Order: C-alpha cells, then sequence, then structure tokens
C-alpha cells in the first residue's frame, strides 16, 4: 500500500524478466541472471540486500558438495518446510532449452554474516511431465506427510510436430497434474475430468488441505480463463486421492505475484487482463479453514511512469514486500532501459 | 530505371532496356526456392516444402504481452533452399569447370561441396542529422560461401572448382539478419539454433538436382571458420578474455605459456567440451571452486556451435 523508488547498483544487465526471488530467515537472494555465469560470480545467486531503497548485487558461493545449475528464466518454485529450503524446477535454459530437472536449495552454512549454499538436484521415475515453463509447483501436507502438487504451463511442440519454420512456436500441455515424492522421486500423472485446456502463468495457493489456483492465459482460445479452481488433495495409507472442484469468483488475470502480508491471509498484484491493456487494480485473497475470498484494495497510487508505460514485471521478497521493474522510455533517449520499484504491503 | 528505360525507348524507335515486370520475373528466377529437388533421405524436422523464399527469422516466437519479450527484427532463409539457389547459379560455373579438367558433360555424382561458414555484426546502422543521439541500433548477419567444390572417378579426386577469393565481398552469400546486438546472448542463440538444426540434419543427407539436363547428387561438409575472437569465446563457452585461460586449442595457462613456448598440442574439441560443461553441471568429486575451474579449463556455458577455428596473418605479424 506503498510505492517506493529504489536505486541501483551498478550491475543493472544482470537482471532480466523472470527472475527469482529466495528467501531465507528474512535474507533475500537473486537467482536467474542474464547471459551466463561470470569470473565475477561463478553461480549466478546474489545477497539481493537494500538499505534505504538502494539495492547492491553482492555475490553468494556454494558449498562444495553442491551441485552447479544454470539460470533459469521462467521456473516455478515453493517453499518446503520439513528444516527449511526451497525447491525448484522447471524453467527455461539461456540457450532456450527446456529442462525437466528438480534443483533443491538448501542453506550449507551462515558464519560472520556470509552464508553459503548446498545446491542438490533430484531425478524422478515413471510418469514425468515433460518440460515445461510457466507452470505452478505447490507443497502440500496431509497426516503429517508432506507432496509436491504440480500443475502445467507451456511447452514446444513435441519432436514429430517440430519443423524448421515452426522450431519456436509454443503449445499448451496436457491438463495433468503431477504428485511427486521427494523421498524416492515417484512420478504420477493425473486425468481431471473438470479441467479442460491448459494454462499458462496461473497463481497458485495451497494451504494444508487443497490447492486453489487463479486466473492465467489460456493459448488454445487466446483468452484468460475468469474462473478459479480447488484442488483437494488427500493421502491415505493406500493410492492418493485428489479431488478438483470449481467455484466461481474468478478473476480473470495473467501474469501476477502472490504475497503473503499475515498469517493465512495473502494478496496480489496487478498483472495482466488483456494482452492490449495493462491491469491496473490489484486483489487480496483470505483463507478459512475451507472457505476462500478475494477482496480488493483501496487501488494504490502508481507513478504516471508507470502508467505511461506498456508492460511490467515483478516478484515478492517474501516479507509483505513486492518488488518489480519497469522498461524505461527510450524516447527520451537518456534512459538505462530499466527503473524499478518496491511495493510494501504490510 | 523506369524513367531511364522509357526515355532510351523514345528516343531511339528500339527497345534496348526492358520493363519491369520482365525485370521482377528475371529476379524471381534467382531468388531461394524455385527449382524443385529433393533429398535421398527424407531430412526429418525438415518441411519438404519446395518454393519458400524470405521467411520470418523468429520461425514463430512468442511476441505476446505475457511472454519474455524481444523487439528484434529478423530475416531469413531457409537452408536448404539457399544452397539449391546457389548451387544452380553456379551450374555454368561447375559445367565449365568440369569441361576444362578433361571430363564428360555427363556426370552423375557425388560432387561434394566444402563450405565456409561465417556470422559477424556491423556495429551500428543508424542516420540522424540531428535529435540528439537516437539509438545504438546494433545488428548482425549470418552468412556463408562455397569454398570448393570437388568430385572423384573411381578412387582419383579432382578439384573441380576452387574459389579466387575466399574472404571478399562479393561471395559472401548471407543467410539470415538480425536488428540485434551481438553480446545479447538469448536472442541471439534464439533465433540461430533451427539454422543450426537445419544445418545437422543436412550433415548426413543426400541433395539431387536437375542442373545439366541429367540428375546430380550432392554430399556437404561444413568448416566454421569464420567467426571473430569475441564472439567464438562467447558461443562457445568460454570465458570471456580474463582469465588464465588464452588459447582455444591448447589448455595452456597464461603462466605456462610465458614458460612453455612451443610444446603444446590441440586438444579441444565439440563432444568433450560438452562432457566438461557436463561435468561442471553435475560436479561429481564434490570439490570447491577453484578446482573446477582449473578442471574444466575454462568451461562455462553449454556449447551449442561447432566451430573449427583459426588466425589471420595480420594478428599474428601484428602480435609480433
Ligand atoms: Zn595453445
Amino acid at each position: 500500500m506503498s510505492l517506493q523508488m529504489v536505486t541501483v547498483g551498478h550491475n543493472i544487465a544482470l537482471i532480466q524478466p523472470g527472475f527469482s526471488l529466495m528467501n531465507f530467515d528474512g535474507q533475500v537472494f537473486f537467482f536467474g541472471q542474464k547471459g551466463w555465469p561470470k569470473r565475477s560470480c561463478p553461480t549466478g545467486v546474489f545477497h539481493f540486500d537494500i538499505k534505504q531503497n538502494h539495492l547492491k548485487l553482492k555475490p553468494a558461493i556454494f558449498s562444495k558438495d553442491s551441485c552447479y545449475l544454470p539460470p533459469l528464466r521462467y521456473p516455478a518454485t515453493c517453499s518446503y518446510k520439513g528444516k527449511h529450503q526451497y525447491i525448484i524446477h522447471g524453467g527455461k535454459t539461456p540457450n532456450n532449452e527446456l529442462s525437466d530437472k528438480i534443483y533443491i536449495m538448501s542453506v550449507a552454512c551462515k558464519n560472520n554474516k556470509k552464508v553459503t549454499f548446498r545446491c542438490t538436484e533430484k531425478d524422478l521415475v515413471g510418469d514425468v511431465p515433460e518440460p515445461r515453463y510457466g507452470h505452478s509447483i505447490d507443497v502440500v501436507y496431509s497426516r503429517g506427510k508432506s507432496m509436491g502438487v504440480l500443475f502445467g504451463g507451456r511447452s514446444y511442440m513435441p519432436s514429430t510436430q517440430r519443423t524448421t519454420e515452426k522450431w519456436n512456436s509454443v503449445a499448451d500441455c496436457l491438463p495433468h497434474v503431477f504428485l511427486i515424492d521427494f523421498e524416492f522421486g515417484c512420478a504420477t500423472s493425473y486425468i481431471l475430468p473438470e479441467l479442460q485446456d491448459g494454462l499458462s502463468f496461473h497463481v497458485s495457493i495451497a494451504r494444508n488441505d487443497t490447492v486453489y489456483i487463479l486466473g492465467g492465459h489460456s493459448l488454445a482460445s487466446n483468452i484468460r480463463p475468469a474462473n478459479l479452481y480447488r484442488i483437494r488433495v488427500d493421502l491415505p495409507l493406500g493410492t492418493p486421492a485428489v479431488n478438483c472442484t470449481v467455484l466461481p469468483g474468478g478473476i480473470s488475470v495473467s501474469s501476477a505475484i502472490l504475497t503473503q502480508t499475515n498469517n493465512d491471509e495473502f494478496v496480489i498484484v496487478g498483472g495482466y487482463q488483456l494482452e492490449n491493456q495493462k491491469r491496473m487494480v490489484c486483489s487480496l485473497v483470505s483463507l478459512g479453514d475451507n472457505t476462500i475470498e478475494i477482496s480488493e484494495m483501496e487501488t494504490p497510487d502508481w507513478t504516471s511512469d508507470i502508467k505511461h508505460s506498456k508492460i511490467w514485471f515483478g516478484s515478492n521478497m517474501g516479507n509483505g514486500t513486492i518488488f518489480l521493474g519497469i522498461p524505461g522510455d527510450n524516447k527520451q533517449a537518456m534512459s538505462e532501459a530499466f527503473y524499478f520499484y518496491t511495493l510494501r504491503c504490510s | 530505371y523506369h524513367k531511364m528505360y522509357r526515355t532510351v525507348k523514345a528516343i531511339t524507335g528500339r527497345q534496348i532496356f526492358q520493363p519491369l515486370h520482365a525485370l521482377r520475373n528475371a529476379e524471381k528466377v534467382l531468388l531461394p526456392g524455385y527449382h524443385p529437388f529433393e533429398w535421398q533421405p527424407p531430412l526429418k524436422n525438415v518441411s519438404s516444402r519446395t518454393d519458400v523464399g524470405i521467411i520470418d527469422g523468429l520461425s514463430g516466437l512468442a511476441s505476446s504481452v505475457d511472454e519474455y519479450p524481444v523487439d528484434t527484427i529478423a530475416k531469413r532463409f531457409r537452408y536448404d533452399s539457399a544452397l539449391v539457389s546457389a548451387l544452380m547459379d553456379m551450374e555454368e560455373d561447375i559445367l565449365e569447370g568440369m569441361r576444362s579438367q578433361d571430363l564428360d558433360d555427363y556426370l552423375n555424382g557425388p560432387f561434394t561441396v566444402v563450405v565456409k561458414e561465417s556470422c559477424d555484426g556491423m556495429g551500428d546502422v543508424s542516420e540522424k542529422h540531428g535529435s540528439g543521439p537516437a539509438v545504438p541500433e546494433k545488428a548482425v548477419r549470418f552468412s556463408f560461401t562455397v569454398m570448393r567444390i570437388t568430385i572423384e572417378h573411381g578412387s582419383q579426386n579432382v578439384k573441380v572448382f576452387e574459389e579466387p577469393k575466399p574472404n571478399s565481398e562479393l561471395c559472401c552469400k548471407p543467410l539470415c539478419l538480425m536488428l540485434a546486438d551481438e553480446s545479447d546472448h538469448e536472442t541471439l542463440t534464439a533465433i540461430l539454433s533451427p539454422l543450426i538444426a537445419e544445418r545437422e540434419a543436412m550433415k548426413s543427407s543426400e541433395l539431387t538436382l536437375e542442373m545439366g539436363g541429367i540428375p546430380r547428387t550432392f554430399k556437404f561438409i561444413f568448416r566454421g571458420t569464420g567467426y571473430d575472437e569475441k564472439l567464438v569465446r562467447e558461443v562457445e563457452g568460454l570465458e570471456a578474455s580474463g582469465s588464465v585461460y588464452i588459447c582455444t586449442l591448447c589448455d595452456t595457462t597464461r603462466l605456462e605459456a610465458s614458460q612453455n613456448l612451443v610444446f603444446h598440442s590441440i586438444t579441444r574439441s565439440h563432444a568433450e567440451n560438452l562432457q566438461r560443461y557436463e561435468v561442471w553441471r553435475s560436479n561429481p568429486y564434490h570439490e570447491s571452486v577453484e578446482e573446477l575451474r582449473d578442471r574444466v579449463k575454462g568451461v562455462s556455458a553449454k556449447p551449442f556451435i561447432e566451430t573449427v577455428p583459426s588466425i589471420d596473418a595480420l594478428h599474428c605479424d601484428i602480435g609480433n
């Protein structure tokens, strides 16, 4: 509910649309740089730290037992509190390939305000999903047992339906959800009759029994489906039970960002509603035991610099603070081509 | 040209030049995508439609708002059709070459064609007389050149055609043009990757053509030598310039290069570079950062373009 302009460090070019903001004990790290790693930073992850609305991207190193990984430009990620760590999988390479490997970022050590990481990857057996981007991953619990729930984004054509002149064209994947054990790597696709087509850059909320979907864009008819989804999960002793229901009240949005403000209390910043007009108004949500209800805020004021532009992007830093950017105006021809704002929600 | 044509046609009475539609037909006979041909392997992931010309360079990208933004403009040819049109252009020369080398005008293949491969950016192309500085506007081409053509008879091979001026401006046929920065990595590889796919599909194929009234067959061999230094260090996956690793053939450090002067060899290849990058990803021995840095010899990025590097004499004597 408060716009703040940020000044910038020297290395602007490592930022790019489609980044990753990770958080550990309030300390926030940048992932997903532009280009490839350099002699300055061998990894690509940085201490994203801001004082007096001034950012500095200063490097962060790995452990010995860590695994190295390229920057991924549109992955999916989720929190794993079971210690605490992040689960990241999917994404797009700097050379525009699509991997399907599941990397685990764990904090190795932190000493004298210098922290290191313990990156490991994990593969899967059985019904593997095809590599994609714009998809969504969430962790959910039941009976004390944890399980990762996935929902697809979009991908290329398969190897038979791919030619030269259409080598880069994309299509929505098949509407299936995958159940991913992290103790062994068990993966199982599931076919759901209420679900119809693919979906990309949809917003994903999960609270301990049932994962909520919202918004996103469907490539199949070039619309934004204005219907939310409520996806009930049960994991008994036997085979796990997946359930889905359709509820009214969905808002037609794509490429927004979620943020926890208070306990069981989340908020939504504006993304896109049509591909000709930016979506300006932003929304809230509130969860109970099983209820779900949207809400709208008091339309927090932007600069006109936003209101005259065309696009944006962004993510969240975790602690009720939305960090986002905007391409500059090349008409004035004295721009650094990118400005940035931080939106404290509190 | 229309003015010149109509004025000389009026003043002489005879029509010494040609009008414009005949000029359009004479240029449509020389573009890519006119003559028919086929391939003895059916060329997987290639559309076998045989009348395509200038196609969009983005190969159907994803220019919507909700995607990663890219505002570049790229126009390209399909690779096989441009190769076909280049061969049909040099048809009369290859006819008279094989006549001059004491052979028959009737001869089936296979003609083996060795092709130079190159790429370069041309810096700024903007023209603003005022309005302050307008736009830097960097752009880059991607081109090729037929270097030599050869043919055997039984077991004895003969160079049937050699080119006199390799690096000249009149023999660099362009595949694709894009208005983009040379170092803007992801856009560059995203446009150039389908032509790489077409090249690797074409590497193990057989062309069949109908030039001299009789069919001929063709194989191909590609040498990626026409790159410059900053680009070959960028698109193969090496460090830019500030490493200890300076040799693009031998893994000699800057320390050993001052120490050992000549006693090295050539030890860099494409598949081993892929393997080294996979070692950099996997990190199988859980070592530290610097020992990985010296174990892989500067390998940092995924290699994606095969390239056989070389030099030129200006850099040699200027370093001397
Ligand atoms: Zn050497």
